[PDB]
């Protein structure tokens, strides 16, 4: 029995740590790296995956939230809260003399009963702009400081709606997330096109091009090796300059080949041309192409070249000797954005990019990383909302209704497993107990009002954080995903089954 | 805090586990009165060995009840009880409760009381003969004083046969033993009435009286006045008519002259315990003052005279006109320590037949009836369903510890004895007990040897032993209080 | 909050102590007095009122059984176990941040719902001989070795019926307790009259008298002092004895009227007379009354003379000058039974003595005093059954039926008060959990078994101590008093309120 008491109290202490960062009104935790990096966040995955815990027993719980975040993308904080309360209530019966094997049988019955209860209370509302805003409000409110809610809410909703058509499933690689400094935090908005880190830098370039045919290239326009059967052999510094005249024939002659294609394909006025070559470019090639109204870009990422193929439609080229008009693209407004220090290329208003850009703006580094995770945690919350046509009410409204179904439920397998259902009932009610404390109100007084709410109808009752009264989560726009609670009750029972069945703890090296 | 009570009673048995049987070891008893004693009697160990652990005292109070209504089986109280709790720990190791084990023993005690009459093979013949008492008292001589099986078998029989005709009036209080310094046991004898080793101070030979009363010029004037004072006291006795005066203190040289002047027999008894025996026989009490002439505190005896037996002048106090039921066994011994050990074996023999005044039933011993009793209780435990099987089965193994004590104390291996005791009883050879022999681990019939215990003794010995194991197991925690 | 955790952990240890000695399957406990006496018992009131406890907080709980014993006399073992489990469950709610005062109001509301539910379970059936036999067997089983159950059951029940009739209020003073040694434990019986300690000392007294008259007196017939204004006028020691006869002359003449009172009041053969004088009597005065066959007793207790007036009817007389036959009592077969140690007089065969004596027999003192605890504990349970005709089924049948009611109970006082009702319900369920361990069965199997029994009528099931099955306590013959369970709901909640209301602990000179 002593092998469990070390594991029981290990989770109880872990319960008191992560309970103060559930919801928006809760506190945050600091991550001291020791090298100079400091981070703030409420998501339990970062408080367990990147953080180092002293106890090995608690280290196993960290790997649960790591895999939980990979499936659903949210709810990892309450996953550990139910686990810490499951073993808390199990210890109350273990002191009386009950073996843990029967208690796991009770959780197995309540887990299947509660999973059936989700099928009754889930709401299959049609997915649209107004409903997803109510969902994205739930995921992003707990990752910001109560000001970026309405700012970031419209971003994540319209981002997914732009990349969902023809009944195509959702893919997270269809969104290019970029970051910009020297700006405020509320300037985070959506960019229709793709943002490039490095762009054209020459005075003879156009500030903006209303329409330009984007040519995709991969050719090296800097000092390269000899392309014919020869080499670099000289005797002095002046003789070395003669080899520059020979090697540059492979670079300089390729600049004019782009000019020949410019006059060929739409060489008249009211047109443009943009080269998006991944390799570096010599200034002589920049000055030669800048005068011709041809914007030459360099130093792009490997993934940006993949999205650039989709934006304009031009196929990736590897040599200008293989140049042809078939690999030419087309885009709308192509210009350069100006920050306080640096400048970036913008190719917005594309034809059929099938790839959007969520451009993040923030003044600090540690604050930009907080929004970095909230974007990935906000995009995935609504991702499961559309892929899973059914949703459930938030505000902890599923937990208080679940307690009514399981107390009014007898096991049809055996008697002694009924107490495991009683423990699973009080373990789920810890979420309205946690949020009542993070809101600053009484823990139990908030639980009474939400539990006492009954009526002769289907009544969804939740927790009000601003006043502390019973809140109907459907009336206020508070919703979650159906796969979250389904993975919650499916995951939390397996871990409690694996840990409670540990009879002895042997030191294996 | 349950096992600490089991370890307490477990140690108390191991002390008397070795003092059991005829080959049992002796004990170095150091009295609280700055005296040294050496014996193997288990009853005297607990009187001196102050076991302060109250968990084991319940076994001692059970052994004290083995002194009331019976005078044998003291080792049965300590060995059978001590072996019951030793195996009880094996049950609680598995996870059994205390009440189911107690209830299993309460049932086994009823099953054991019904098997014991079936094993009653022989009994006494009820002839009031000396050969009948001496032949059966060999069981009481065992393990109290070995080697004197021939001497004491007849000596004890001589004192009891004088009272057996008084049907329903035989008691151990009627047989008072005396011991005198001598060469050895061969000089022992048996006499009727109360016989005291102290000689008669006066020169009176025989008297049939019933009244026995137990109790420079100026320098020479008071010295002779004391002679007139002492004469006035013997005159006060002569006024009462008491010819037998038992003196508890010292006697003056002049009192011996006045005791013979008025023809008064004067006897001195310095031992107070010998004076107390007269209080309960003739009715005469010991008065503190110098010879109170109180005719009410004087006793009644038909005859009083002086005798000489074994070269020792001893006064006789018998009853000729009355029925008479008092007998005195006078033993002789050179060592006072060993001489008293014989005195206890006599009291053990007198009390053995005191119980046989009831319905005479005997059972062979020596591991014969204890395995036969454990063989039948195990049969009830195998077929009896329920959780009581573990307690009843071990209650039979508690009976096995007694012959295991007889084996180890005899230097014989304990396992080989029970293996042969079970093989002879598997074939039905009842009444087959262990043969006392350091070299022969074999067995034989004890009925042919003349070893027979008391059926009425094993009953109260098995009942008080099992009830003590229940009283000690019901108490799971000892808690101290301050009045 | 840490100061409150001490009183919680203090009574938690006292719960683990008095949980194993509940019921006949439970264990016993020893009292080491240190002087040379050892006592064995199961009743929790005896384990706390005479015992001294290490912790200071648990010592306050010891006084609860002291006040509880004056009301009912039983149930003190289960009172501490309910108190231990209440504060055990309440600690789980205070640990989350709830105040103790909110939980106490929850128990105050659960008290009424639990007390109101008690009106339904109790049965108003007529108490008869067959009903009380079920009651005595429920109490005495926890004080004996499962062998004196039927022995003492018939003694306690008949002792009550023989001293109460016509709805008369009963009193415990009417039953005297006596103990005797040199006998077995199963020989306990009843006495029609009163057993006296000191008897007569003379061979000429009648060993047994079928019929004899009683005479209550308080006059010492020994050599007494002078009554009139005189003195000792003498000149030698021989004259001193002459005036001793004068101080005895007033005494000797008073005994001669006693023989005259016997000769006038049935001075024919087939008659008798028994004097019950409390004061001493001279051997010469006994010699004069013994010739007439008068069995005179002396050196009795003051308590017996008061009981002798009720049993025999003879009025106490203070002087033999006013000797009249009006103050003469009467007795039936008056004898003196001879035992192994002493002799004791019996005045049995009375028409209506209004007092019985339960003669206990046991070999040891710790066994004799243990049965004495079973008598007073078994008698009061029957006293509570007749004085209060309402009784309820035991076996935790009241606690389980009450616990099922509290879960299906809405908050009728306050909102957060329901939490204390949730805790008070889990506390009453410890009784079937306690007896499950003493019986050796699974603690959880016993609970859901008795709880799964539901029907459309009255159904109160209980614990089967021998098998563990859900068994009806009403049919098998298990019944408890209405006042016993009534005090548990008032004592356990009022005491548990006082422990949870302690905020801090300050040392006042300790
Ligand atoms: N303001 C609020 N009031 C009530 N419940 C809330 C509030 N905000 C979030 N919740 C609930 O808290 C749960 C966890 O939300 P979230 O913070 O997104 O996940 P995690 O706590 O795992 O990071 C959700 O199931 C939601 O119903
Ligand atoms: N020579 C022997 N042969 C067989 N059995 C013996 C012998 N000596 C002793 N015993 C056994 O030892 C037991 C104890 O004898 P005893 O000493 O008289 O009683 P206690 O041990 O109570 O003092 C007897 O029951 C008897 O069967
Ligand atoms: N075998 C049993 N069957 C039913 N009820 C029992 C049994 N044993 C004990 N009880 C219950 O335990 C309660 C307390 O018994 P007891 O300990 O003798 O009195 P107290 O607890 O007041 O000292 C009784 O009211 C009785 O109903």
């Amino acid at each position: 029995q002593a092998a469990l008491a070390v594991n029981i109290s290990a989770a109880r202490g872990l319960q008191d740590v992560l309970r103060t960062n559930l919801g928006p009104k809760g506190t945050m935790k600091m991550l001291v790296s020791g090298a100079g990096d400091i981070k703030l966040t409420k998501d339990g995955n970062v408080l367990l995956h990147e953080m180092q815990i002293q106890h090995p027993t608690a280290s196993l719980i960290a790997k649960v939230a790591t895999a939980q975040d990979d499936i659903t993308g949210d709810g990892t904080t309450s996953n550990v809260l139910i686990i810490g309360e499951l073993l808390k209530q199990a210890d109350l019966y273990i002191s009386e003399g009950l073996h843990p094997r029967i208690i796991t049988e009770g959780f197995e019955a309540a887990k299947e009963k509660a999973l059936q209860f989700l099928e009754e209370v889930k709401v299959s509302r049609e997915m649209d702009r107004e409903t997803l805003i109510d969902v994205a409000r739930t995921s992003l409110r707990t990752k910001v400081h109560a000001e970026l809610a309405d700012v970031l809410t419209e971003a994540v909703v319209d981002s997914i709606l732009a990349i969902k058509k023809q009944d195509e499933p959702i893919d997270l690689f269809m969104i290019e997330i970029m970051e910009m400094k020297h700006k405020s935090e509320t300037d985070t908005s959506l960019i229709r096109g793709l943002v490039l880190d490095h762009g054209a830098r020459h005075p003879d370039m156009k500030k903006r091009v209303e329409d330009a045919y984007i040519l995709t290239c991969n050719v090296s326009l800097e000092y390269e090796k000899t392309e014919v059967n020869s080499g670099f052999f000289y005797k002095s510094a002046e003789e070395r300059e003669k080899l520059v005249k020979a090697e540059r024939k492979f670079i300089e002659d390729r600049v004019k080949k782009i000019i020949e294609l410019k006059r060929k394909v739409c060489g008249d006025s009211d047109k443009g041309f943009v080269v998006i070559n991944q390799k570096g470019i010599d200034p002589f090639s920049l000055d030669a192409l800048s005068k011709e109204g041809i914007v030459a870009l360099r130093r792009a990422k490997r993934r940006n070249m993949e999205r650039l193929t989709l934006a304009c439609g031009g196929v990736a080229l590897n040599s200008f000797d293989d140049l042809s008009p078939d690999c030419l693209g087309h885009a709308g407004l192509v210009y350069e954005y100006t920050l306080g220090e640096e400048k970036f290329t913008f190719i917005e208003k594309c034809n059929n990019p099938r790839s959007v850009t969520l451009l993040i703006k923030g003044p600090n580094k540690h604050t930009l990383t907080q929004i970095k995770d909230a974007v990935r945690d906000g995009l995935r919350a609504v991702k499961n909302a559309i892929d899973d046509g059914c949703v459930v009410p938030g505000a902890g409204a599923v937990e208080v209704a679940m307690a009514e179904a399981l107390i009014k439920h007898k096991p049809s397998v055996k008697g002694r497993a009924q107490l495991g259902v009683q423990a699973f009932a009080d373990a789920l009610l810890i979420i309205p107990k946690v949020l009542a404390q993070n809101s600053g109100f009484d823990l139990q007084e908030t639980l009474v009002k939400i539990q006492a709410e009954h009526s002769e109808s289907g009544q969804l009752v939740g927790v009000d954080l601003n006043t502390g009264e019973p809140m109907v989560a459907a009336e206020v726009g508070v919703w979650d995903n159906y796969c979250v609670k389904k993975q919650l009750l499916h995951s939390c029972t397996v871990i409690a089954t694996n840990i409670l069945l540990v009879d002895e703890i042997m030191r294996a090296g | 805090a349950v096992y600490r009570n089991i370890q307490a009673c477990k140690e108390l048995a191991q002390t008397t586990r070795t003092a059991y049987g005829p080959n049992g070891m002796n004990k170095m008893v150091i009295n609280h009165l700055e005296k040294l004693f050496v014996t193997n009697d288990a009853a005297t160990i607990l009187r001196e060995l102050e076991v302060q652990h109250p968990a084991a005292k319940m076994i001692v109070m059970a052994s004290h009840m083995q002194e009331q209504e019976v005078g044998d089986g003291t080792n049965f109280v300590l060995v059978f009880a001590g072996a019951l709790l030793e195996l009880a720990e094996e049950l609680l190791r598995i996870g059994l409760s205390v009440s189911e084990v107690i209830e299993g023993y309460e049932i086994a005690c009823r099953k054991a009381h019904e098997i014991l009459p079936n094993l009653v093979c022989c009994s006494a013949k009820n002839l009031r003969d000396i050969d009948e008492v001496s032949s059966l008292l060999r069981t009481s001589i065992m393990s109290k004083q070995y080697g004197n099986e021939v001497f004491l078998a007849k000596l004890i029989a001589q004192a009891c046969v004088s009272i057996f005709p008084d049907s329903g009036h035989f008691n151990v209080d009627n047989i008072r033993v005396c011991k005198i310094l001598g060469s050895g046991i061969s000089s022992s004898s048996v006499l009727h009435g109360m016989v005291f080793k102290k000689e008669t101070e006066g020169d009176v030979t025989s008297v049939k009286d019933a009244k026995i009363a137990v109790y420079a010029e100026e320098l020479m004037n008071f010295s002779k006045g004391e002679e007139n004072l002492m004469d006035a006291q013997v005159k006060a006795i002569a006024d009462t008519g008491a010819n037998v005066v038992v003196t508890g203190g010292k006697v003056a040289d002049m009192a011996l002259h006045y005791a013979n002047k008025y023809n008064i027999m004067l006897v001195r008894l310095n031992s107070k315990w010998d004076l107390r025996r007269l209080c309960k026989t003739v009715g005469a009490t010991a008065l503190p003052r110098l010879t109170p002439p109180v005719l009410e505190e004087m006793g009644h005896c038909d005859s009083v005279y002086l005798s000489e037996v074994g070269d020792t002048q001893v006064v006789v106090f018998k009853h000729e006109k009355e029925d008479g039921a008092i007998s005195t066994i006078v033993l002789r011994g050179s060592t006072d320590n060993l001489m008293d050990d014989i005195e206890r074996a006599v009291d053990d023999g007198v009390n053995t037949f005191k119980v046989l005044t009831r319905d005479k039933r005997l059972v062979p011993g020596g591991g014969a009836t204890e395995i036969e009793l454990a063989k039948q209780i195990t049969s009830y435990g195998e077929t009896c369903p329920g959780l009581e099987q573990y307690a009843i089965k071990k209650f039979a193994e508690a009976f096995e510890a007694i012959p295991r004590a007889l084996a180890e104390n005899s230097g014989v291996k304990a396992n080989e004895v029970i293996s042969k005791l079970y093989a002879v009883h598997q074939e039905g050879n009842k009444n087959v007990g262990l043969d006392i022999e350091a070299e022969v681990p074999a067995v034989k019939d004890m009925l042919e040897a003349g070893i027979l215990d008391t059926y009425l003794g094993k009953y109260w010995a098995i009942k008080l032993a099992t009830n003590a194991a229940v009283t000690v197991l019901r108490v799971d925690q000892i808690i101290m209080a301050k009045p």
